[PDB]
RNA sequence: GGGGAGGUUUGGCACCUCGAUGUCGGCUCGUCGCAUCCUGGGGCUGAAGAAGGUCCCAAGGGUUGGGCUGUUCGCCCAUUAAAGCGGCACGCGAGCUGGGUUCAGAACGUCGUGAGACAGUUCGGUCUCUAUCCGCCACGGGCGCAGGAGGCUUGAGGGGGGCUCUUCCUAGUACGAGAGGACCGGAAGGGACGCACCUCUGGUUUCCCAGCUGUCCCUCCAGGGGCAUAAGCUGGGUAGCCAUGUGCGGAAGGGAUAACCGCUGAAAGCAUCUAAGCGGGAAGCCCGCCCCAAGAUGAGGCCUCCCACGGCGUCAAGCCGGUAAGGACCCGGGAAGACUACCCGGUGGAUGGGCCGGGGGUGUAAGCGCCGCGAGGCGUUGAGCCGACCGGUCCCAAUCGUCCGAGGUCU
RNA sequence: ACCGGAGCGCUGUCUCGGCGAGGGACCCGGUGAAAUUGAACUGGCCGUGAAGAUGCGGCCUACCCGUGGCAGGACGAAAAGA
RNA sequence: GUGCAAGAGCACUCAGGCGCGCGGGAGAACCCUCGCCAAGGAACUCUGCAAGUUGGCCCCGUAACUUCGGGAGAAGGGGUGC
RNA sequence: CAGUGGAGGCCCGAACCGGUGGGGGAUGCAAACCCCUCGGAUGAGCUGGGGCUAGGAGUGAAAAGCUAACCGAGCCCGGAGA
RNA sequence: GGUGAAAAGAACCCCGGGAGGGGAGUGAAAUAGAGCCUGAAACCGUGGGCUUACAAGCAGUCACGGCCCCGCAAGGGGUUGU
């Protein structure tokens, strides 16, 4: 189970022979396995990367010797990629041939405290001939008498975006080693200068 | 792109010369078509002693379009009208000699006469 | 949802552009102006623009800063005399130090704009 | 990182060069590489500039004519490895960025609305026969 | 008094419940150089002034 | 001719409700049921194949756009895998409509001397801004989790998802006299819905750029500003937010099964899918996927950091000021956001504001010169203007500081 | 400005919604109502009860207190049923 | 007062008089009022309800029917600035 | 026939008089309002002022409309503590 | 409708612009201070004792326990966990 850690860079498109590719970039800037996890002490496999050099200054906290005791340079952030066990250095992108597929999880944008025509693509109401006032309402909740209640989790207005979600079965288009970028296939959650987790693939 | 009302025209000596959609054949409930694609129609002019007359329930295939097609090569495509070649049911393209641009699609999709016959696929 | 982008406001669209230039003519006028934090954190940007532009000379410029304030003498002032002054000093024209006093009867917080010196 | 754009014009090596100058008001034809089948073509489309969008990478210009009658309008990525050439075939004074209106009045309308700057030409005919003589003698 | 109402009095243990985030968090202040006066954070206050 | 089941139909009884339980139909939002419209799995067949008939299993999902009609219904039209049926106060009027219907006007046929009347028709006809409680969708504050901290996690338990068409190879092979035409496995496309994305397409983009009328105005010419909407008007538009636009997903596979197909095999010298034992078998069930998640009061785990009394309480838990890790305050701000919360940052600083460069948008500013009686035109000019986006620069602004927070019960 | 049927033009009526502007909404300061209200310490289901229960029974889920929203229920309010 | 065929119309503006006796911010849903929109163009819906198109003037030209007035601004179309 | 001529319960459209359609408003700005649209606008026109007609009575281009904000018979007092 | 036996109706000082209080003083009484005798209930507050953040309700009631409280003692009260 394969696992490296980035960021949203941005995206363009690309040329594949002669026909065009919707990229986006990802970033694998060298990641410092942190700690890791062995059953034997800890319940399960997993390995925690960290990411994004730091001054010691808001290291402050007791992580340096967290890092300290995995000769890390005191990153910024670091996740569990699950059962990813590589060896005891760092993982570069090097791990991902360009072709390979990628499941890519990730944080969307926060669309505030948004409608439900926003939320669930609802119907509301018609624009013309009466009411004026739920041409964007939900409509009707529930039923008369029986039940008398409203079933938990009937799609209502609240907030729609900032949580977090997964993009899977992506082609890496390209790996640049040289600079360590990651080339998808462009539509991957979250804004720009976002950080993202990518893994090998759910195909087999 | 072309849905039920819409008013496409006859890129052909076909008969008919304005057209309304009727259905999309597409899915069992596509929202719209484009060029390449077939529609269930209805004939609202035609030409006197035409092949089709007026009123006539005809299939037709889209040739052009008002809303550009993407090319996968990034480009895209689109003409300054909603057209069609009316068809027999194998398909087949009803008039002679056809006229009027049409979509590089066509070529991909099984409809050689009518682009063969057209004068200038784009 | 909005604000993705970056800006801020209340009044309509002409209001709150002659609000600016009201601003300004004081601005320049007083040299300390104390209005409400965020008018002022307004006012801060807005006139460096004119300032820095009156920084430069010629009279294309004038009348282009002429275009926001008005009075053909105001804008002399500023030509002869303000941005002359803010030579060797590349942008940062402005100071807004916010006051700890509020208006009475309305709680409103207040503030400083300041012509740097 | 302190760079968020400079990362992907390190992607920028599918950018083209030898592609002339064309601000969008001139009559310009652009040879385009197509599949007849299981070859290739160079399909000439010659036509004139309705509106340029730019962004160093994925910049797109739209060509329009009038063939057979009918009228079309197809769009070009400015880095596309499918442009063989792109001769210009005649400069024109746009006089405004994005000319939709032409739809409207593609004609004999046309022919008094973008004359042609007979000021680029100037450039052209001198620049490229003198650019000769540096290139011959 | 049109559609929605109240369909009890509010008991007062509830009213007084509803109340339970009222309080008004004090100003936050601290002495300044200047003067041995207090002042808020962040801000140019009487008795004092600053420096440029 | 008989026996039921259901409680969707027409009724029956008049039990709650007449100090009020708003009736039809549609929109919105659905949810549940299986007696299944489709897709998956079977038995039989008067099943060659293909196709279809009937019974069985099976709600997981899906169940179209119009013509008419107040309609539900149905008829029709073009499709479709299918265009399912019912429950939910015939779900849903403190959600909307108000066509229908049950008001006052009006007329028609009609009964009535009549005034009027008609489950007969026709036109018109006032649906109430403010949610206490429960329920619901979101967000917090307090406390809790028997040292106090920062960070990363286990997933009990929930939710989400679940669809489905066409076409080419295998093969034109089994099949069939032929027409027709497969199992099976394999491969590429499409609809609809879902999730996210802004690169392309495409919308907005509110003062980003220019164009224009009228007017009043600064200052007379040029140059400009106000107003014409809360943009005067038109052409055009980055970021952002966006769908028609782009990517992805529905799986695979493991296991337990439904109907069903079977091995061995008695009771019962045979036989039997069964009573012992065993194997195969659905889109359904359980994992799998995604998201939620230790208020999982059963409050978890992992790594790292701080660490005795400093004073009253003898005995008892406690109580007081200072402290450690660290947290908070405040300020600067964010693709975070109603508030709050969340997140980066706070002079060790690029956090906004400014300035510059780049991007991008507008499309040759002003001024001056040349030509024309002139409106203009040409150049100097891709000029001048130039929000958001991509970076840099300490000029301006987060200066200074306050508070809080361990002393670690017992077996 | 009667009622009905259709056709052209044109459109956010609709497919299908999106973005934007302003006034509220929302947060702070001043001001500060209302119908209603037996009392409340007011959850889910299947029952049950005058036959449609937060209040009975069994079972289930529920830490205390709120803020912005929805309108299913409290046979909600209103008017001693037209 | 100026401009538009005219005007007590409209737009701006004289003299004159006002900014409507709560303000501050934030820029969620949702309501109001408003601007725009890809492709389609009544598929919406009881009904093109609403909104939208069209509009001013001058000119060309104008059907049925007709009570010989009308129908007429039928319809369609051109010009407008400097 | 042309000219002159300037009729009309004629025509467009302000004032003025209305209130058609839709939206808002619904403890409203308002016990009938606001905006967009719409009708007449030399007549059976609109309106100021002074005047007369009223309770089974008046007035009524007729709704049973109006008669001091609810008129199939006003309001107040009274029989009346029907 | 109500001070008081009598205005003896609070000099002066203090905070405060005022209102209004705090001392001093009048009076037997000022918690008789001026809409003031008496001062009830609802209702609003401040301090203290008990009590509550895994708990399900016509709120009460039996039973026991803890805490707090008058009492030599036995006991009585307040609260309320199960």
């Amino acid at each position: 189970m394969k696992g490296i850690l980035g960021v949203k860079v941005g995206m363009t498109r690309i040329f594949r022979d002669d026909r065009a590719v919707p990229v986006t970039v990802i970033l694998a800037g060298p990641c410092p396995v942190v700690q890791r996890r062995t059953p034997e002490k800890d319940g399960y496999t997993a390995v925690q990367l960290g990411f994004l050099p730091q001054n010691p200054k808001r290291v402050n906290r007791p992580l340096k010797g967290h890092f300290a005791k995995a000769g890390v340079e005191p990153v910024r952030i670091l996740r569990e990629i699950r059962d990813f066990n590589p060896e005891g250095d760092t993982v570069t992108v090097e791990i991902f041939k360009p072709g390979e597929r990628v499941d890519v999880t990730g944080t969307s944008k926060g669309r505030g405290f948004a409608g439900v025509m926003k939320r669930w693509n609802f119907a509301g109401g018609p624009d013309s001939h009466g009411a004026h006032k739920i041409h964007r309402h939900p409509g009707s909740i529930g039923n008369r008498k029986t039940p008398g209640r409203v079933y938990k989790g009937k799609k209502m207005a609240g907030h729609y975006g900032a949580e977090r979600v997964t993009v899977m079965n992506l082609e890496v288009v390209d790996v640049i080693p040289e600079e360590n970028l990651l080339l998808v296939k462009g539509a991957v959650p979250g804004p720009n200068g976002g950080l993202v987790i990518v893994r090998e693939t759910k195909k087999a | 792109m072309i849905q039920p009302q819409t008013y496409l025209e006859v890129a052909d000596n076909t008969g008919a010369r304005k057209i309304m959609c009727i259905r999309v054949l597409k899915g069992s409930n596509a929202k719209y078509a484009t060029v390449g694609d077939v529609i269930v129609a209805s004939v609202k002019e035609a030409i006197p002693r035409g092949a089709v007359k007026e009123g006539d329930v005809v299939k037709a295939v889209v040739v052009r379009t008002k809303k550009e097609v993407k090319r996968p090569d990034g480009s895209a495509i689109r003409f300054d009208d909603n057209a069609a070649v009316i068809i027999n049911n194998q398909l087949e393209p009803r008039g002679t000699r056809v006229f009027g641009p049409v979509a590089r699609e066509l070529r991909e999709k099984g409809f050689m006469k009518i682009v063969s016959l057209a004068p200038e696929v784009l | 949802r909005h604000l993705k982008s970056g800006r801020k406001l209340n009044r309509h669209s002409s209001h709150r552009l002659a609000l600016y230039r009201n601003q300004a003519k004081s601005l320049l006028t007083h040299g300390r102006i104390t209005t409400t934090v965020p008018k002022a954190k307004e006012l801060r940007g807005f006139v460096d623009h004119l300032i820095h532009l009156a920084k430069r000379g010629d009279l294309h410029a004038r009348r282009l800063v002429l275009r926001d304030l008005q009075d053909v003498k105001l804008v002399r002032k500023l030509f002869d005399e303000i941005a002359p002054r803010y030579r060797d000093r590349q942008g940062g024209y402005t100071r807004v130090l916010k006051l700890a006093e509020r208006r009475r009867g309305d709680g409103a917080p207040l503030a400083l704009v300041e012509l740097v010196e | 990182m302190n760079r968020g754009a400079l990362i992907k014009l390190v992607e920028s090596r599918y950018v083209r060069t030898d592609l002339p100058e064309f601000r969008p008001g001139d009559t310009v034809r652009v040879s385009y590489k197509v599949k007849e089948g299981n070859r290739t073509r160079i399909q000439d489309f010659e036509g004139i500039v309705i509106r340029i969008r730019r962004n160093g990478f994925n910049t797109t210009f739209t060509v329009r004519k009038v063939s057979y009658g009918v009228g079309v309008e197809r769009i070009f990525p400015l880095h596309s490895p499918l442009i063989q050439k792109i001769d210009i075939v005649q400069r024109g004074r746009a006089r405004r960025a994005k000319l939709y209106f032409i739809r409207n009045l593609s004609d004999r309308e046309i022919r008094r609305k973008l004359r042609a700057d007979r000021k680029r030409i100037d450039k052209d005919r001198a620049a490229e026969r003198a650019a000769k003589e540096e290139v011959q003698k | 008094a049109k559609h929605p109402v109240p369909k009890k009095k509010t008991s007062k243990a509830r009213r007084d419940a509803r109340r339970s985030h009222h309080a008004l968090t004090p100003p936050i202040l601290v002495p300044c150089p200047e003067c041995k006066a207090m002042k808020p954070p962040h801000t140019v206050c009487p008795e004092c002034g600053y420096y440029a």
